[PDB]
């Protein structure tokens, strides 16, 4: 319902997004995405309140794409989060705040090293080894410093990600109906059905 | 505060009190309420200090431009500038203004303007907060078209009664005698009025 | 009234050709020589002033060389007055790119933006375009050193060696014979001075009438140092290359 | 082409459109004479009315722009009115935003700047009037500032305007040469009127009447005009000099 | 309606912007002015003229103060300087005294006024100001500087220059009279002597307008007991003072 | 050249376009304004071009406020635009200063408006002269406003084709009464000099219109002269010219 | 509750003599959760250093804003900005948003490099230019700092001593503050060289 | 500004449209030939000139969309304005309607840019 | 702070203090809050520091332009008017409390302004937090028409009673005496009532008393050389 997760390892970024949607008092969808590819090896996952998420995600998909096809250079994850942060900061002052927290995980080609940014719904980016948003991410943080190393492969961070999700079933008062995992690798962007 | 203006036989005399409070603390006790917006047609401020002073400049601004194109205004005209500005800023600003002037044709005149932007001509007008208290004295002791000596002491006694019952009034009693003859300023110190 | 004194300034000719742009190219030929040479370790920008006098202070002047941003400077050839507007537009645009992406502007983006303004003025408003030609020296990570010329119509073309302003043909022909891709910034400094001595706009070429600037990756850690040489540092290099 | 039809520069560097403005202010054939007294400034001007069916009282050229600052106009009366309206508006505005009435100096400068703007614009025609501003300021004394249609102004000891103004200059020049000071040493403002009338008769050769004269006097802290009755007292007083 | 947006200044087929060339003619019809930069001040000087003997020249200024440390002087049209001096003071405040709290550098101010020129040669309904300005000043980061503002919309720094009808002759005067070290006192004596040949009338200190951007005057500061602030570096010379420098020729 | 627009100008002081525009007014209808003691009496020659016309149902006299007569000659649409403008100005004065606009004040505003169109080439100058006056608090006044933007006080004025005849007899009217004449008597004199100014228009036929604003009769309100009074004026003028 | 105290953190600045030093913590979180120890608060333009406390969005938006302006100065003038004109500039650009005001406290710290003169200044909200030449304190634990700062300090220090004082003031304020205690950086700022020294700090 | 730079002619034309077509004639040659399985746009480059680096020099074929290419003839200053507007439009279609633009849609869009300035005054056509 | 102004015959004195407050927290020991509208028109600021400083700077520009158009010294009343209008269009949102004092060729004046746009006249005006306290001292010992020698002492004594009976005022008394015929004398630190008493210890330590994790040079004192 609000769960987006990030584990940056030493060759990829691992993003997870909720499959559940709840509008109103009921679950409308048990199977969904809350994440949209921006660039070939830049993935932006998004969550927050209803309908800020839908509209401002595609708004950003557009801007980032307009640039990267036109000039045929795929922006650094560094450049991308900065653009998203500029619209996020702008909007708090303006008439409509856009209620959305984004993990922008991308694979830098200009550094051949993954990068994971956390942008809070205010517009402040901060790069991290791993990241979360919401109250659900509060649960998960305390596993992350424990088991993470600065030598983690994709395989290690997928096995770490199993413990964190299983923590979520017990401790969160609500479900999330599993997660879509997408692994933002140097070869492309792949979806796996692991939890 | 207490202000008043009263017509009489040979002109109109405007009367005021130069106490100006903020809260319990009297901010200044020598701030005049008698404002020249035309050289023979003066006006009287009451209510909030800021709001009236600010409007009085606007109204002065358009009677400088009026006198220079159309020649000298009448008392009616000065008041009508005020009226129509306090109507368009009445849910924004508050005023008590007594506008009174000497014209040759019509002698002394007193108009009063509440904060809704109504104008009303009267033989005598009273405003301020002490106006209420001295209301009973004013219509009882006023005479229609009395000499100058009776008008000076009437406004003196009326404003001595205001200051006795309204403690936001005091400082001194000032007066402007607008007459055929010209502008003769008065001030009466506290020891003079206390007795009378 | 208003239509009476207008002559329809910006329109096509029967050839298709824009009167004001054709006229504009004439006025850039009045203005002095400016040459750009792209080495494999930098870009050399070398310009000979269109004014010189013994009473003219030329020792604080930087009337052709202006930095748009930390990695992109221009040399000017045309109207100094007209150029001033585009120079401060460029500074605003480069800083705007830095503000929004937190990344330095590539050379391609900045040149394209200025070009759009020049086209726009003949397209609408009846405005005269800017009668200037710039040579952009710029570094970016992606394409490395990039060299660009812009013309007053509002179009940009890449080069390796190029000259604008006075004596464009003469400078170009000498460059074709001498230019090599194995040239360094050292070699390019010597070539630029020699070319300006054969395309001189009076009967003498001097340090005090020379503006000179490089952008060199010889600064430590792969960083780029823009150096605009003072006329007495030009003088040092004038004796080095044997012009004097 | 259009270097004489609008306000653009010519090869000569001289704006022909602007020159034409000065070639229309002397075609109304009104002369003025303005002198600085020791306590006043007096300006007298022609008021030739050749008709029975024009009311002479309403034919005027002295307009009170402030209560202390008069303005006398030489040149066409449509442009006079527009320049008077604008000047009055500004003088009022100065009181409003600076807390004191506009000086003669600055009121002159303000109309001067607007005149330049009217010759900057190529569709706006400048106001073709020579404006003399007379006052007594308290920081400049008796003062005359004279603005012109281009947007140039300067202060003056005395000044004249009109086609025959060269003759007026001769009289004034002798007066201030002998006195060796920039004003008339006369301490009664009425006698500065009498003097002014005398030099007007000398310069132009014309014998004046009360209905050919119109007199404006700025004394200290007030501006008034003489009525034709009062001007007749002055004309009788020439005989008593 | 209005449809003036077609630039009055436009290219000619022989190159050059025709309208500003026309405007430069007007500068060489105007009065003569000159400026010499000393190593211990700057002097700027111009001639006062009058169209009437009853005009006062003490009510006539052609050297004006923009900021306490930067003065300006023109040659060209009277009206066009009159409007542009006010705009020069105004942009000096909006762009550096409300942003950086102080008077602008001499370099900064010159550039901004050249933009005002530039945009008066851009778009219809506006023809250039037909003046050239010498803007001498002092800033604390580059010392003394002398600039010349062109009706083109460009500027040039100089070591000494002149503008006006007698500019060409005057600059040849300054060429032998300038040196690497100069005194402000001797700079004044050169400037008056040169302007002697460019004045056809009187040569008194009442008709010769002189102003220095010398060094600070703490009697023009207007306050005391702040030692941090320095008084006006500019100081217009009264007529009597100018007469003393005429005897010092 | 210097005649293409109105902000071209010439060394001759002429502005060309404006002078040209007066020619429309000079070929306009005869209209007069008599300054009387108590008021003003306007009268206008109204040409009868056909028998098909409805008599006294077409007016060139429009009231401004309730006390200012205004009657104009030249181009009727253009003059109706100028009067339309001055009905707003009167309303504005009444809104702001709570008084019916004084006649000298009304003249000032109109003069500004007419000035504006001779200062710009993107709008066309006016080519009408209006004659307007009335009774206000400073007395009765009479003004005629030229399309140039010039006005004056007048003891008599006229405009149109028959202005020559009118003005000549207005001189004699001021020589009949140098101490001024009644508004009531001026009805019969307004009739007389329209009839004499119809000898410039004696290839044509006419309807006599008279309107007044006078303190003595209409109490400072502008009204039309009609009925038996109008017919008396006609009979008066008829005997004089016979 | 208030925007400033949600994101907190502290900044101390202290003059030496022919040196200055500014220090901050690297902690920056939302509510009680510390997010990062990978964001420092101190930025620099030419030789002036800026520490900025308070609301995070307006930290990072004013980072870019300050940067933007001092780019315009550097290129225009062809000289660096002076610490005293960086101050007026900081003040002006805070007071443009008078309404919906910024929710920070910029601290200006540098050495005017044309007298060798040490310079510090403070700010809160919309403006207010705080002249000191001792120390400037900022952040939500401005009270912890102000106490520590007055007592330790002695007029005039060498850079070597200045490192001990300014650090010691940050050290005990930061771990008696909930919103500081992850990381710290201390920049010793000479006019011949800048040594940046990461501090070890106990976990809060 | 609204003073005509496009005005009807007594020939039933506008002069500037005729002039515009001669401006394209002087431009470089672009050929388009479509197979049964491809489109091919091959174009003449002016890369004959020496001392030119063609990496950083504009191409004569610019992709507007993932499956929509655009080639041009005439002025090179004018063409870039059309290419930028076309791209912005393409991403708008993805935003509000989803899917990339059709080729036909882009054809109509570029045509509508030319159309606007043909009819309006104060503007010349490209 | 608190602001006293004393109008007398020879000039006007204006006095205010240097203690900066931000809430019950004392932000600064010393920081002057006497501002200059003009060289000869000194004001001082009370209430919020940033709302006084920001508008003396802004009208400070306007009045300078006004001076350069008249080529004469600005009037006092000009400054008041510029402020009145500016405060009024926000509807008393700006919290400027200024006492505007000045000499000019018209003579000495003293006025005050309140945040809302109210302007008062006087021979002694007082404003700010310690208004109440400063006023008390004044009204016993004052007579109309005094010398500057008498007044500077009198002004000063009143700001003291703001220090010892109000906490919003404190530290050194700064004074500007604007005389007729002279430049204005900013006699900063006329009175220092109190300083900080010297402690018995230095808390200077050897190196290593601070714990260090690493160090590394970062320079911007050069833009990198070749």
């Amino acid at each position: 319902m609000d769960i987006i997760l990030g584990i940056r390892v030493q060759d990829s970024v691992i993003l997870a997004s909720s499959k559940a949607v709840t509008r109103g008092i009921s679950v409308l969808k048990d199977s969904d995405d809350k994440t949209r590819q921006l660039s070939p090896h830049t993935l932006m996952s998004f969550a927050g309140e209803a309908g800020d998420t839908v509209q401002f995600a595609e708004y950003i998909q557009a801007n980032i794409q307009l640039y990267s096809i036109r000039e045929d250079y795929e922006l650094s994850p560094q450049a991308v989060s900065s653009f998203v942060r500029q619209e996020l900061a702008k909007s708090i002052r303006s008439r409509r705040p856009y209620q959305v927290n984004v993990l922008i995980g991308g694979y830098d080609k200009k550094k051949n090293k993954p990068e994971l940014y956390q942008i809070d719904y205010l517009g402040t980016k901060v790069e991290l080894p791993y990241g979360a948003h919401g109250y659900s991410g509060f649960y998960t943080f305390s596993l992350l410093d424990h088991h993470y190393r600065p030598d983690m492969t994709t395989e290690e961070g997928l096995d770490l990600l199993k413990l964190c999700v299983q923590e979520l079933e017990k401790r969160m008062p609500m479900d999330f109906k599993g997660v879509i995992v997408k692994i933002v690798d140097k070869d492309g962007i792949r979806q796996v059905d692991d939890f | 505060t207490s202000i008043m203006a009263v017509t009489f036989k040979d002109g109109v005399i405007l009367g005021a009190d130069s106490r100006t409070t903020t809260g319990a603390y009297i901010a200044n006790r020598v701030t005049d309420k008698l404002t020249r917006v035309h050289d023979k047609i003066w006006c009287c401020r009451s209510g909030s200090a800021a709001d009236t002073q600010a409007i009085a400049d606007i109204v002065q601004y358009h009677l400088e431009l009026y006198t220079s194109q159309y020649g000298t205004p009448s008392t009616e005209t000065a008041a009508s500038v005020f009226k129509e500005l306090c109507y368009e800023n009445k849910d924004n600003l508050t005023a008590g203004i007594i506008v009174a002037g000497y014209d040759d044709k019509n002698k002394g005149e007193v108009y009063t303007i509440p904060l809704g932007g109504s104008v009303h001509k009267l033989p005598y007008a009273i405003a301020g907060s002490g106006s209420t208290f001295i209301y009973g004295y004013c219509d009882k002791n006023f005479r229609e078209n009395m000499s100058k000596e009776e008008t000076v002491d009437f406004i003196k006694h009326s404003l001595s009664q205001a200051i006795k019952w309204d403690g936001s009034s005091g400082g001194v009693i000032r007066m402007v005698v607008l007459t055929a003859a010209g502008v003769e300023r008065l001030i009466f110190y506290p020891d003079e009025y206390e007795q009378l | 009234g208003s239509r009476r004194y207008d002559s329809r300034t910006t329109i096509f000719s029967p050839e298709g050709r824009l009167y004001q742009v054709e006229y504009a190219l004439e006025s850039i030929s009045h203005a002095g020589t400016a040459i750009g040479i792209m080495a494999s370790d930098g870009i050399v920008l070398a310009a000979e002033r269109k004014v010189t006098s013994t009473l003219l202070e030329q020792d604080t002047s930087t009337e052709k060389l202006y930095k748009l941003n930390d990695k992109i400077a221009v040399a000017v050839a045309g109207l100094t007055a007209d150029a001033e507007i585009l120079i401060n537009t460029a500074r605003i645009h480069a800083q705007n790119y830095l503000k929004t992406y937190n990344e330095d502007i590539p050379v391609e983006i900045l040149v394209r933006r200025l070009s759009d303004i020049k086209q726009g003025y003949t397209q609408h408003g009846g405005l005269r375009p800017f009668g200037v030609s710039f040579i952009y020296a710029g570094y970016d990570d992606r394409y490395g050193y990039q060299l660009y010329t812009s013309n007053p119509s509002g179009n940009y073309t890449g080069w390796k060696a190029i000259s604008v302003g006075a004596n464009t043909s003469a400078a170009q022909t000498l460059l074709q014979m001498d230019y090599k891709d194995d040239m360094k910034v050292d070699d390019a400094i010597e070539l630029a001075l020699k070319t300006l001595s054969k395309t001189t706009d009076s009967s003498a070429l001097t340090y005090d009438r020379l503006e000179f600037a490089t952008i060199r990756k010889g600064a430590n850690d792969g960083e780029v140092y823009q150096k605009i040489f003072k006329p007495q540092e030009i003088k040092d290099i004038l004796v080095k290359t044997g012009i004097t | 082409g259009y270097d004489r039809h609008i306000t653009i520069f010519s090869p000569e560097g001289r704006l022909y459109q602007v020159e034409y403005a000065f070639k229309a202010t002397n075609q109304t054939n009104i002369n003025s004479l303005a002198v600085r007294g020791k306590d006043c400034t007096v300006v007298i001007s022609q008021k030739k009315v050749p008709d029975k069916l024009l009311d002479p009282t309403t034919v005027s050229y002295i307009f009170c722009i402030s209560r202390t600052i008069g303005m006398v106009v030489n040149g066409p009366i449509p442009d006079a009115r527009n320049a008077a309206l604008r000047a009055k508006a500004e003088a009022a505005e100065f009181r409003y935003k600076y807390g004191y009435d506009m000086p003669c100096d600055v009121l002159a400068k303000r109309m001067a700047n607007l005149s330049q703007i009217y010759t900057q614009r190529a569709y706006m025609r400048p106001l073709g009037v020579i404006l003399t501003f007379v006052s007594v300021d308290e920081e400049l004394g008796p003062s005359i500032y004279k603005t012109d249609p281009a947007g140039y102004y300067v202060g003056y000891k005395a000044t004249a305007t009109g086609p025959k103004q060269q003759e007026i200059t001769t009289n004034l020049e002798n007066h201030f040469k002998k006195s060796k000071i920039d004003h008339i040493n006369e301490e009664s403002w009425e006698k500065v009127v009498e003097f002014a009338i005398t030099h007007m008769i000398d310069a132009l050769g014309t014998e004046f009447s009360k209905n050919d004269l119109e007199v404006g006097v700025a004394t200290k802290d007030k501006f008034f005009t003489l009525s034709a009755e009062n001007i007749e007292e002055r004309l009788v007083a020439i005989a008593e000099q | 309606t209005d449809r003036y947006s077609f630039s009055l200044t436009t290219f000619s087929p022989s190159g050059k912007l025709g309208q500003i060339d026309y405007a430069l003619t007007a500068v060489k019809q105007g009065v003569t002015s000159l400026g010499i930069k000393a190593t211990n001040g700057v002097v700027i000087a111009t001639e006062k003229k009058s169209s009437s003997p009853l005009a006062m020249s003490e009510t006539l200024s052609k050297v004006s103060l923009l900021t306490p440390d930067i003065g300006a002087v023109y040659s060209g049209m009277g009206p066009d300087y009159r409007v542009l001096v006010d705009k020069s003071r105004k942009v000096a405040h909006t762009s550096y005294k409300r942003i950086y709290g102080e008077y602008p550098p001499t370099k900064l101010l010159v550039s901004e006024v050249a933009k005002i020129m530039q945009e008066a040669t851009q778009s219809g309904g506006v023809r250039p100001f037909g003046v050239s300005l010498l803007i001498a000043g002092h800033d604390e980061f580059n010392g003394f500087s002398l600039y010349q503002v062109d009706p083109s919309g460009s500027y040039f720094p100089w070591k000494a220059t002149a503008i006006g009808k007698g500019s060409v002759a005057a600059k040849t005067f300054l060429e032998k009279r300038w040196n690497d070290e100069l005194e402000l006192e001797d700079a004044i004596h050169i400037a008056l002597l040169t302007l002697k040949e460019s004045v056809e009338g009187e040569f008194n200190g009442d008709t010769i307008e002189l102003a220095i951007i010398g060094d600070e005057n703490p009697d023009l500061l207007g306050y005391t007991g702040i030692p941090t602030d320095k008084g006006p570096r500019f100081r217009k010379l009264t007529s009597q003072e100018i007469n003393d420098r005429l005897e010092a020729l | 050249g210097y005649d293409l627009s109105n902000s071209v100008f010439s060394p001759d002081g002429r502005n060309f376009q404006v002078e040209y525009a007066v020619k429309a007014v000079e070929n306009g209808t005869t209209s007069i304004g008599i300054k009387c003691n108590d008021g003003v009496v306007f009268a206008v020659e109204k040409l009868i071009t056909s028998k098909l016309l409805v008599p006294q149902k077409n007016v060139k006299i429009q009231v401004v406020d309730r006390h200012i007569g205004c009657v104009y000659s030249g181009l009727i649409p253009d003059g109706r635009h100028l009067v339309n403008r001055g009905r707003e100005e009167a309303a504005s004065f009444k809104k702001l200063y709570k008084t019916p606009i004084p006649i000298p004040a009304f003249a000032d505003r109109l003069g500004q408006y007419v000035q504006a169109h001779t200062l710009y080439n993107s709008v066309r100058p006016f080519g009408v002269s209006t004659i307007f006056g009335g009774v206000d608090k400073n007395g009765a006044h009479l003004y005629m406003l030229e399309p140039s933007g010039s006005y004056w006080g007048y003891k008599g004025a006229a405009t149109g084709k028959g202005r020559q005849s009118a003005k000549a007899e207005l001189e004699k009217l001021v020589d009949h009464h140098p101490e001024g004449l009644s508004a009531r008597e001026a009805v019969k004199q307004a009739a007389k000099i329209i009839y004499l100014a119809h000898e410039d228009n004696k290839e044509k036929d006419f309807e006599l219109e008279i309107s007044w604003c006078s303190l003595s009769e209409t109490n400072g309100l502008h009204k039309f002269v009609k009925g038996d009074l109008l017919q008396e004026a006609i009979d008066f003028a008829q005997k004089e010219i016979n | 509750s208030d925007p400033s105290s949600i994101n907190g953190g502290i900044v101390v600045a202290m003059t030496g003599k022919d040196c200055v030093a500014i220090a901050c913590d690297l902690r920056l979180g939302s509510q009680s959760l510390g997010v990062s120890n990978k964001f420092e608060k101190i930025f620099h333009y030419g030789h002036v250093f800026l520490g900025i406390t308070g609301l995070a969005t307006d930290v990072t938006t004013l980072n870019e804003m300050f940067r933007y302006k001092t780019n315009l100065y550097k290129l225009k003038e062809e000289r660096a900005i002076e610490p005293e004109t960086f101050t007026q500039l900081v003040s002006s650009s805070l007071y443009e948003r008078r309404f919906g005001p910024y929710f920070v406290g910029p601290v200006v710290a540098g050495i005017n490099s044309k007298s060798g003169k040490p310079f510090i200044a403070g700010f809160d909200l919309i403006g207010c230019i705080d002249e000191a030449k001792d120390f400037i304190v900022s952040g939500t634990a401005s009270d912890q700092l102000f106490g520590m700062c007055e007592s330790l300090y002695e007029p005039n220090l060498e850079p070597e001593d200045l490192f001990e004082t300014i650090s010691q003031a940050l050290l005990n304020a930061a771990d008696r503050d909930a919103l500081s205690g992850w990381g710290a950086v201390v920049y010793i700022i000479k006019k011949d060289e800048v040594v940046k020294r990461y501090l070890k700090m106990r976990q809060d | 500004y609204d003073r005509a730079l496009s005005i009807f002619s007594p020939d039933g034309h506008i002069f500037q449209v005729e002039y515009a077509l001669e401006a394209v004639k002087r431009g470089t040659c672009a050929v388009g030939v479509k197979g049964k399985n491809c489109v091919v746009l091959g174009c003449e480059r002016r890369s004959t000139l020496k001392l030119q680096d063609t990496r950083i020099t504009p191409s004569k074929v610019s992709k507007i969309d993932s499956h929509v290419v655009l080639s041009f003839s005439g002025l090179n200053a004018d063409s870039r304005i059309l290419i930028e507007k076309a791209r912005v439009e393409a991403q708008s279609h993805r935003l509000t309607l989803e899917d990339p633009v059709t080729v036909e849609y882009l054809t109509r869009y570029v045509a509508g840019v030319q159309q606007r300035y043909t009819q309006s005054g104060g503007v010349r056509p490209f | 702070t608190t602001i006293v102004g004393v109008k007398f015959n020879n000039g006007v004195v204006i006095a205010a203090d240097t203690r900066s407050t931000q809430g019950p927290i004392v932000a600064d020991k010393n920081c002057a809050k006497l501002h200059r509208i003009s060289p000869k028109i000194w004001c001082a600021g009370a209430g919020t520091a940033a709302d006084t400083e920001a508008v003396t700077q802004l009208i400070g520009s306007n009045i300078e332009l006004h001076s350069l158009y008249t080529s004469r010294e600005p009037r006092v009343v000009s400054a008041l008017q510029m402020l009145k209008q500016h405060l009024f269009k926000y509807q008393g949102h700006i919290g400027a409390y200024l006492i505007v004092a000045g000499v000019d060729p018209t003579g000495s004046h003293l006025f005050s302004i309140h945040a809302h746009g109210s302007t008062d006249v006087g021979y002694y005006l007082s404003l700010g937090s310690g208004s109440l306290a400063a006023m008390a001292v004044l009204e016993s010992h004052w007579k109309q028409d005094l010398t500057k020698e008498e007044a500077i002492k009198l002004a000063s004594d009143a700001i003291q009673a703001g220090i010892w009976n109000d906490l919003g005022s404190g530290s050194n008394v700064d004074v500007c005496v604007m005389e007729i015929g002279k430049d204005a004398e900013y006699l900063r630190n006329y009175l220092t009532p109190n300083v900080r008493e010297e402690k018995q210890k230095s808390y200077k330590f050897p190196r290593g008393t601070t714990a260090v994790l690493k160090e590394s040079i970062v320079n911007i004192c050069d833009i990198q050389e070749e």
